């Protein structure tokens, strides 16, 4: 019932790994959207 | 309160009067003083009234206890379990006579506000009104503005 | 209750003593030369008890003691603390009633496995303060039933229907000089070799040392 | 004055029958004549109502009010009282069943104002009252749901009579 | 033979009866002395009732903090369920998820979650079908998913669960968590368990293996509600310990020819270590990979 | 401190009344309270009802077995025969049996189309602990009852009540006793709907069986009236039709409820136990 | 400005007991794993901090006894040694503070 | 409006603030670890880091000596700064202190901190530590990391 934040229970080793993991995922989600016209756009 | 007090509906005890009438007063207990001036009229009632009242009321047990008391009291008990205490302090024999008869005629239900001056378990014989009582029915039970045969 | 009264011609008049004059050491294995010397001292002391009450019969005492014992323990079931003060001494009354001020006691006497046997008789130092006390030790071996309930009426110890055997060495004391003195329970000798009492019902936590921050824990 | 709270630990119940459920232990404790407003004490007493003994001790240990330390002292000796004198087994198996403040006996002093005026200053004292009951803290009453609302509404619709008629 | 409901009622009765039997072996109160040997509250002795008091009873003497945090007990150096009655004077330590080495707590939690999945799998399928629980493989925690090997009906040898079906297993598991059921245990002799698991061949084979390693041929049983199973070790005290719980994947093992063994996989975290929604997704995805124990 | 006595006395009486309301004492037998002459109470009991009881019989109707067993237990405990008191076991059996046939005769005559199952359930209701103990308490029966534990348990009160009916049967005969049953048990049906006394399940099942015995076609359920269909407070009327003829209609918040209600309505009409039926005739036969 | 009317206890109870005025339950309390006493998550343990402060005060009393006057802070590093300990190779040329007790398990010799 | 105002209003005014922060910083240099109200320690922390950087300029730097002379009101601490504290932090580029909240002050309930120069000879503070890598969560993440490393190599 107590509150928890994302890195509360993580260890010294897992904190840098998790940050790199979430950052890399975001950068690649953004890179996956850079070609809207090859991804079945709606009518222009 | 009326808003400051209890209330009830008109009732009887065990449907009294319906098959037969039962007097609901079952007991009376008097406490008169032998010497106290307050009990002068309660002594006179015991002398010339209580015996004739007992014969008219064979279903009521009367208990006269003569003891030193400053306030003569009669205690009425009813079949429904009700117990009512009435002072007869400094009442004359005729006042006590009327009081005792009043107790004998009563039912023992609470003398509080009665909400209605009538009671019935069968308020309707033809059927209680409802929103459809006086409405006509229509062919196939169709609703207003309803397409038929879809 | 804090300070004994001060110097006056009036002093506290006691009706009992603090302990056992000569502590009968129950010999090992009394559940079921020097021996002769023992009976000597007891005989000397029965004499001094008869030096105040000629009618005292050491042979009828075991039965008297038994009644005192039972009656004293039947007061603890009704908290009849006026009668109890007649059957026990002021040194004993606290020991039987303090721990049950808000408990319910159900005690019963079932049987006597053996007749009670007076095992020691000792008197007090002649003219201690003008008062002479005589203590009679009695070995009792009976079956008792005990069930102690707590404030809220929950069984706290014992069982209410199971009788068990009890071996006690109860010391009685009388104030011989006192004209209205009587024989009353004065204490209970507990043999070191006695078996341990039955376990209580609830669990307990014995706490550890309560350390200050500076202090560290010694194993 | 009245000292009824101190006599409630002297009630002796009769032994229960074998079939009856175990009666929980109840421990009444209080501290009289605290130098503190009863109104301020009220909030701390309100805070811990219904908590486990341990929750209340936790919440008071990290409260900044002066009243928190006094209530914490009272709770701890009432917990000691419970297991030592009232035959409670687990010292943590206790909850706050009642927790309130009361007015103490107060003193009166003069407070000087300007222009030869003055007010009367009341040096204030209060009482803290706690009743511990054996067992887990009762669960909080769940919030009323839409189902319970609708059931209650329909129930009021079904209990209405025809008013002022036969 | 017995219907599924009947087979359940039979097992509990045998379980309840064996529970009562071991209780009768100590009629009179006997007091053991349990010494506390954890760092905190050092030197406390719990004078407890032999064969009645559990490690949870000693935790109740200390504080509610112990009761909530203590996932497992170390009784004379051996991992001990918090609800397993203590049997003799001993030293006791309590174990939490956040100890410096919670290796054993992790295993306890890990086989506790597999047992919860087995309870869910057994009751998930329609009565037309035959669900024979096989085993809960002891996979390391670092593998990413607790497993439970099950042999389903042979009519189902073409059925693989859909994503909506996996959600059904998960919703059933969360019902078990919401019930907040304690993990009841019994250490019984192999003969007693073989009677309980007489119908199930794989359990008899498993029970025989477990009895073999111990000289006394004693096997450990656990029950949550009406579900009984044979365990590899201690479990956690209650099902409410679990917070994040999901049945992730189902993998048909090979060779399928003799008998189609289907490995159910799940991942979970307890309330004490709940992860962020984003981190929980990364763990959900890896749990779906097939865990291949040695 | 003010002079005087009266206000202090009067205030004492008010503090005493509050203590009673604060700590009400345990109820005791009226016989254990002042002003009680058992013999005079018994005679008043019979006269109230306009009955010629035999005081010997009436006195035993009130003696219960649980009481005589306990009274002897006290006798032995106190080391104290003259207590050869006959209980009311026999007197109850006569009264209970007569009551059942008398009610059955009453009800079968008045409701000649009620099935035997219904009449049996009415008789069980009129002779049940609920009504009999209610009627007994309000006729001073429990005050005169010699029992072991007070308040008199309902099973004991029901036995005592029928023991008093048995005493009336021996004293006055069946015709006089039938009139007592009419005046105190038949009266306890007034106001009551049929199935408030005869608890049935699936009235649609019963209706089919009753209509089959009468060689009538199975009823067809049809919606006669409807309001607020899509709302949380709908009204439905379902009509039951036999050969395209309405036998009953019933209201309801659901169709399932309105249909079962129509079935109870049809049963009430078939069995001749409708709400507008002729009232029970309590007139003295001429 | 003065009140035109007395405020009733019913009005005052609605103000005094308003959830805004009530004390809030804290949810960041936990047990210190080292000592078992309670603490807030973001605050140091009161008990463990006191233990460390009591020994720091003892060491500081020793530093006081050596310096023996104001304005005598040394120009070299300091080391605290406990009974049975000797200066290591890297403690040469440091002011040594001797404590007459055993090294605490938590104050490791680094 | 106090947008972008980076300093606190403390003491009796701006000169008073500095004198408060100076007295605190002087105590920190003597004792290596002081406790004080949390906001003052927060405000003083920036200066304690800057003092080390001036000490790393060396005692032959006239500006650094003039800065140290202002900030250290007990003059034996000026040689300690240049010869003890600064050589201790020659490897580090920053982070010479650590500051931690301790329980509120008893008398006025003030929020409090403890601040210390790192690498002092005092008994260690009971610092907060991250969960062990061996917890259930951290072992599931460890597995995740190595699985990635394996696929990354592919």
């Amino acid at each position: 019932k107590s509150g928890t934040w994302w890195d509360e229970h993580l260890s010294e080793e897992n904190v840098p790994f998790i940050k790199q993991l979430v950052s890399d995922e975001d950068k690649a989600q953004l890179a996956s959207k850079l070609c809207p016209l090859k991804d079945e756009p709606w009518p222009i | 309160t009326a808003r400051g007090t209890p209330s009830r509906f008109l009732a009887s005890v065990l449907h009294n009067g319906l098959g037969r009438y039962v007097q609901q007063l079952q007991r009376l207990s008097f406490s008169v003083s032998r010497d106290g001036a307050s009990s002068r009229g309660a002594r006179e009632f015991v002398e010339r009234e209580v015996i004739d009242f007992a014969r008219r009321n064979p279903g009521v047990v009367i208990y006269v206890n003569s003891r030193p008391c400053c306030v003569p009291r009669v205690v009425a008990e009813y079949l429904n379990g009700a117990v009512r205490e009435e002072s007869i302090h400094c009442k004359s024999v005729e006042e006590i006579s009327t009081l005792v008869q009043k107790l004998a005629d009563q039912s023992g239900l609470d003398v509080i506000r009665i909400r209605k001056p009538f009671h019935t378990d069968n308020p309707s014989i033809q059927g209680q009104w409802h929103p459809f009582t006086n409405k006509p029915t229509t062919f196939r039970g169709l609703r207003p503005r309803e397409v038929q045969d879809p | 209750l804090v300070i004994p009264p001060e110097k006056s011609d009036r002093s506290i008049h006691l009706a009992c003593t603090a302990g056992i004059f000569d502590a009968y050491v129950p010999p090992e294995g009394d559940a079921r030369t020097e021996r002769m010397k023992k009976t000597m001292a007891s005989q000397v002391s029965i004499r001094r008890i008869k030096d105040y009450d000629a009618n005292f019969k050491i042979k009828d005492f075991p039965e008297k003691a038994k009644d005192i014992f039972i009656e004293a323990h039947l007061c603890l079931n009704n908290s009849d603390h006026d009668r109890l003060h007649t059957l026990v001494t002021e040194h004993c009354f606290p020991d039987m009633t303090w721990d049950i001020k808000y408990k319910t006691v159900r005690w019963s006497f079932v049987e006597s496995l053996e007749p009670s046997h007076v095992v020691q008789v000792r008197c007090s130092s002649m003219m201690n303060q003008g008062n002479v006390y005589g203590q009679i030790t009695v070995r009792m071996h009976t079956r008792q039933t005990l069930a102690i309930y707590d404030r809220f009426g929950r069984l706290m110890y014992g069982q209410e229907d199971v009788p068990k055997d009890v071996l006690e060495y109860v010391v009685f004391e009388k104030q011989l000089t006192n004209p209205y003195g009587s024989w009353r329970m004065h204490t209970k000798i507990v043999p070191p070799w006695a078996p341990p009492k039955q376990p209580i019902l609830k669990t307990v936590m014995i706490p550890g040392p309560q350390l200050k921050p500076e202090e560290e824990y010694e194993e | 004055i009245s000292r009824k709270w101190e006599k409630k630990n002297k009630i002796v119940y009769p032994p229960q029958l074998p079939g009856e459920p175990r009666r929980p232990a109840e421990i009444y404790h209080c501290r009289r004549q605290i130098k503190y407003s009863k109104d301020k004490m009220w909030y701390l007493a309100k805070l811990i109502r219904g908590m486990s003994i341990d929750q209340a001790l936790a919440q008071l240990e990290f409260n900044d009010k002066k009243g928190a330390k006094i209530i914490k002292e009272v709770l701890l000796e009432a917990q000691d009282m419970a297991v030592r004198d009232h035959n409670v087994e687990f010292r943590s198996n206790l909850y706050i069943a009642e927790s309130t403040s009361g007015r103490g006996q107060c003193l009166k002093r003069i407070r000087y104002h300007g222009r030869g005026r003055f007010g009367i200053m009341e040096k204030v004292y209060c009482h803290y009252f706690v009743k511990l009951v054996e067992g887990p803290p009762p669960p909080p009453e769940p919030p009323k749901t839409a189902v319970a609302h609708a059931k209650e509404y329909i129930q009021q619709l079904r209990s209405r009579t025809i008013v002022h008629t036969l | 033979q017995l219907s599924p409901t009947e087979l359940t009622e039979m097992r509990n009765d045998l379980f309840n009866k064996e529970k009562a039997r071991q209780l009768s072996l100590t009629p009179r109160t006997e007091k053991i002395e349990v010494k506390h040997v954890g760092k905190t509250d050092p030197g406390t002795v719990f004078v407890m009732n032999k064969n009645i008091s559990t490690p949870y009873s000693c935790a109740m003497h200390l504080s509610e903090w112990y009761c909530r945090k203590s996932i497992l007990a170390l009784v004379d150096g051996q991992p001990w369920d918090m609800y397993k009655p203590l049997t003799k004077s001993c030293e006791i330590k309590f174990l939490t998820f956040k100890d410096c080495d919670p290796g054993e707590v992790n295993k306890a939690y890990w086989r506790s979650c597999a047992m919860m999945m087995g309870c869910v799998i057994e009751r998930a399928f329609k009565d037309e079908y035959m669900v024979n629980l096989v085993r809960a493989p002891e996979v390391p925690v670092i593998s990413g998913a607790f497993c439970y090997d099950v042999v389903l009906d042979s009519k189902l040898d073409e059925w693989m669960p859909t994503k909506e079906n996996l959600r059904s297993f998960t919703k059933d598991a969360h019902a078990l968590i919401y019930k907040d059921l304690p993990f009841e245990t019994l250490e019984v002799e192999a003969k007693v368990a073989l009677e309980i698991f007489q119908h199930s061949k794989y359990k008899v084979d498993f029970i025989e293996e477990k009895a073999s390693q111990n000289p006394e041929r004693i096997v450990k049983l656990h029950r949550i509600g009406d579900f009984i199973d044979v365990s590899e070790g201690p479990l956690i005290p209650r099902t409410s310990i679990c917070f994040q719980y999901e049945v992730s994947a189902v993998h048909n093992l090979q060779p399928t020819q003799p008998s189609l063994i289907r490995r159910f996989q799940g991942v979970s975290l307890p309330v004490h270590l709940r992860a962020h929604f984003t981190i929980w997704d990364k763990l959900l995805e890896r749990s779906r990979k097939m865990v291949t124990e040695d | 401190v003010k002079k005087g006595f009266r206000a202090a006395f009067r205030f004492q009486k008010e503090l005493e009344r509050q203590r009673l309301l604060r700590c009400p004492p345990p109820p005791v037998r009226r016989s254990e309270k002042p002003n009680w002459d058992y013999h005079a109470e018994i005679q008043a009991f019979g006269h109230r009802l306009q009955e010629n009881f035999s005081l010997d019989l009436l006195k035993t109707a009130f003696v219960n077995s649980c009481y005589i067993k306990s009274e002897e237990a006290k006798r032995q405990q106190l080391g104290i025969v003259l207590l050869n008191l006959k209980s009311n076991q026999e007197l109850s059996e006569q009264g209970t049996s007569f009551s059942q046939t008398c009610l059955t005769q009453f009800l079968e005559d008045e409701y000649p189309d009620m099935p035997t199952e219904g009449i049996k359930n009415l008789v069980d209701f009129l002779t049940g602990e609920e009504v009999v103990c209610h009627v007994a308490r309000n006729l001073a029966v429990e005050q005169l009852t010699l029992s072991e534990e007070f308040p008199v348990p309902p099973a004991v009160l029901q036995q005592t009540f029928f023991a008093v009916i048995g005493a009336l049967l021996q004293s006055s005969g069946p015709e006089r006793t039938a009139l007592f049953i009419r005046d105190f048990l038949i009266t306890q049906m007034t106001g009551k709907e049929l199935f408030e006394m005869w608890k049935i399940i699936n009235p649609m099942g019963l209706l089919v069986e009753e209509l089959k015995k009468r060689n009538v076609s199975a009823p067809e359920s049809r919606l006669t009236r409807q309001s607020g269909g899509t709302t949380a407070l709908p009204l439905y009327f379902v009509g039951l039709y036999c050969d395209k003829k309405l036998i009953a209609e019933g209201p309801g918040e659901t169709v399932l409820v309105a249909e079962e209600e129509a079935a109870r309505v049809a049963l009430r009409k078939l069995y001749g136990f409708t709400e507008n039926r002729r009232p029970w005739n309590y007139s003295k036969p001429k | 400005a003065a009140p035109k009317n007395r405020r009733t206890i019913e009005v005052n109870r609605c103000r005094r007991r308003n959830p805004q005025k009530l004390i809030k339950v804290k949810n960041n309390i936990d047990v210190c794993p080292e000592c078992g006493h309670l603490k807030q998550k973001h605050v140091l343990c009161a008990y463990c901090y006191e233990k460390v402060c009591k020994e720091t005060a003892e060491i500081r009393r020793q530093i006081g006894k050596q310096e023996g006057g104001p304005f005598k802070a040394p120009t070299i590093e300091t080391v605290v040694l406990y009974t049975g300990e000797t200066p290591s190779e890297q403690d040469q040329g440091k002011r040594i503070i001797e404590r007459d007790r055993k090294r605490p398990s938590w104050f490791t010799q680094n | 409006i106090s947008h972008g105002r980076v300093f606190r209003r403390m003491g009796l005014g701006p000169e008073s603030r500095i004198h408060l922060l100076r007295n605190l910083l002087t105590g920190l240099v003597r004792h290596e670890r002081i406790e004080a109200p949390w906001a003052r320690v927060d405000e003083m922390r920036g200066y304690a880091e800057k003092l080390i950087d001036y000490g790393k300029l060396g005692d032959t730097n006239e500006r650094a000596m003039r800065m140290a002379d202002f900030w250290l009101t007990e003059k034996d601490l000026i040689p300690k700064l240049f010869q003890v504290l600064a050589p201790r932090y020659k490897d580090q580029t920053g982070g010479y202190t650590r500051m931690l909240q301790i329980p509120n002050r008893s008398l006025d309930r003030a929020k409090m901190a403890v601040i210390e120069y790192k690498g002092n000879c005092l008994p260690p503070l009971p610092l907060p530590r991250r969960d062990s890598h061996l917890t259930l969560l951290n072992q599931l993440l460890q597995g995740l990391r190595q699985d990635l490393r394996q696929s990354q190599e592919a």
